[PDB]
RNA sequence: AGUGGGUAAGAGC
């Protein structure tokens, strides 16, 4: 959470999205004090260095930066957005909401797979990438 | 008009607002009696720092 | 003393002799590898924020998470214990309206 | 043309550079570089880089 | 009983 870089106004978010030409921008929209946001923060920080080559991590507090809440439906406790060359990328996670990752994922390997699949799909010019692992079921048994 | 509606809602929510907030405060104090805040458990070491 | 380098054939003193050998056969591709190592080291980008940002982020979290910090225990996300920003809805039809609202937002 | 001539000239210049003896003593290298009229250290270069610079300077002259 | 978990992405007109 506190380790990852933080963006304070919407213009900084725009500059961060624009300035990345060959890396996928992963932005966590939420509140640093939210436990689900805390899980996203800890997972991202765990894999913030492994995927440095083909990704970058930014943290945005939607209370101090509400400028996207209307347009990006930033109302879930924690959402994850992927961008490539100033273009939001959708992921067919299987949950019915391809626009964002609105839930907390425990496994960092799953998030690394998601980021790599997003990079592969968006590099090829595609706008929607099929997630390697289905998420229509939590597989709890 | 939004201010008037909000004042209306606050006035109506004030039926037991003070009672239940006092109850919540008492329950919070009872819970913290045996389980202090995390920064409280480190306050002494923090001062020694 | 004076010794002849077996790889160079020059009269060199014995005091530096062993050292003269060590940096005598040094492979220039080692210099190349060191150069590429320092270039890739300078090619890194700060993945994590500096100390000021981390300290400020912890202060902000503490101001909100009173169940972990502070003295007064409020709810999970409350700090205690005019102008409202207008945001685009992502519709091209309202682009002009948002633009003129931002223009009116000027000082 | 001039392109082949210049690239060949640099080719044999490098070949000459590979076949020139330079002392491993840092002090003697510093004295030689000072005698040649060039600064000893180039923006905080390493001793190996200093030796390479001296070798190239000797090759050119 | 029941909603969903069933948006292909792209090009400018």
């Amino acid at each position: 959470s506190y380790m990852l870089p933080h963006l304070h106004n919407g213009w900084q978010v725009d500059q961060a999205i624009l300035s990345e030409e060959d890396r996928v921008v992963v932005i966590r929209f939420g509140h640093d004090w939210d436990p689900t946001c805390m899980k996203m923060d800890e997972v991202l920080y765990s894999i913030a260095e492994k995927v440095k080559n083909f990704a970058v991590i930014y943290l945005v507090d939607i209370t101090e930066v509400p400028d996207f809440n209307k347009m990006y439906e930033l109302y879930d406790p924690c959402t994850v957005m992927f961008f490539f060359r100033n273009k939001h990328i959708m992921i067919d996670l299987g949950t019915g909401n391809n626009n964002k990752i609105n839930w907390a994922m425990e496994d960092k390997q799953e998030m690394v797979d998601i980021i790599e699949t997003v990079y592969r799909g968006a590099r090829k010019g595609r706008g929607l990438v099929v997630s390697p692992k289905d998420y229509s079921t939590k597989y709890r048994y | 008009a939004d201010a008037i509606y909000a004042a209306l809602d606050k006035r109506m929510d004030e039926r037991r607002k003070e009672r239940r907030e006092q109850r919540e405060k008492e329950e919070i104090e009872k819970y913290r009696m045996e389980r202090p805040k995390i920064q409280q458990q480190f306050s002494d070491l923090k001062r020694k720092l | 003393e004076y010794l002849v380098s077996p790889i160079t054939g020059e009269k060199i003193p014995a005091s530096k002799m062993q050292e003269h050998m060590r940096i005598g056969l040094l492979d220039p591709r080692w210099l190349e590898q060191r150069d590429r190592s320092i270039r890739e080291k300078q090619s890194d980008d700060e993945v994590y924020a500096p100390g000021l940002d981390i300290e400020s982020s912890l202060k902000q979290l503490a101001e909100r998470r009173t169940d972990i910090f502070g003295v007064e225990e409020t709810a999970i996300g409350k700090k205690i214990g005019p102008e409202e920003k207008v945001t685009w809805d992502g519709h091209s039809g309202s682009m002009a309206r948002t633009q003129q609202a931002a223009q009116a937002n000027i000082t | 043309s001039e392109r082949q001539a210049e690239v060949l000239a640099e080719f044999e210049r490098r070949k000459r550079a590979r076949q020139i003896n330079v002392s491993t003593d840092d002090s003697e290298v510093k004295a030689c570089l000072r005698a040649l009229g060039e600064p000893i250290t180039l923006f905080g270069e390493g001793p190996a880089e200093r030796r390479e610079r001296l070798r190239n300077i000797l090759s050119v002259v």
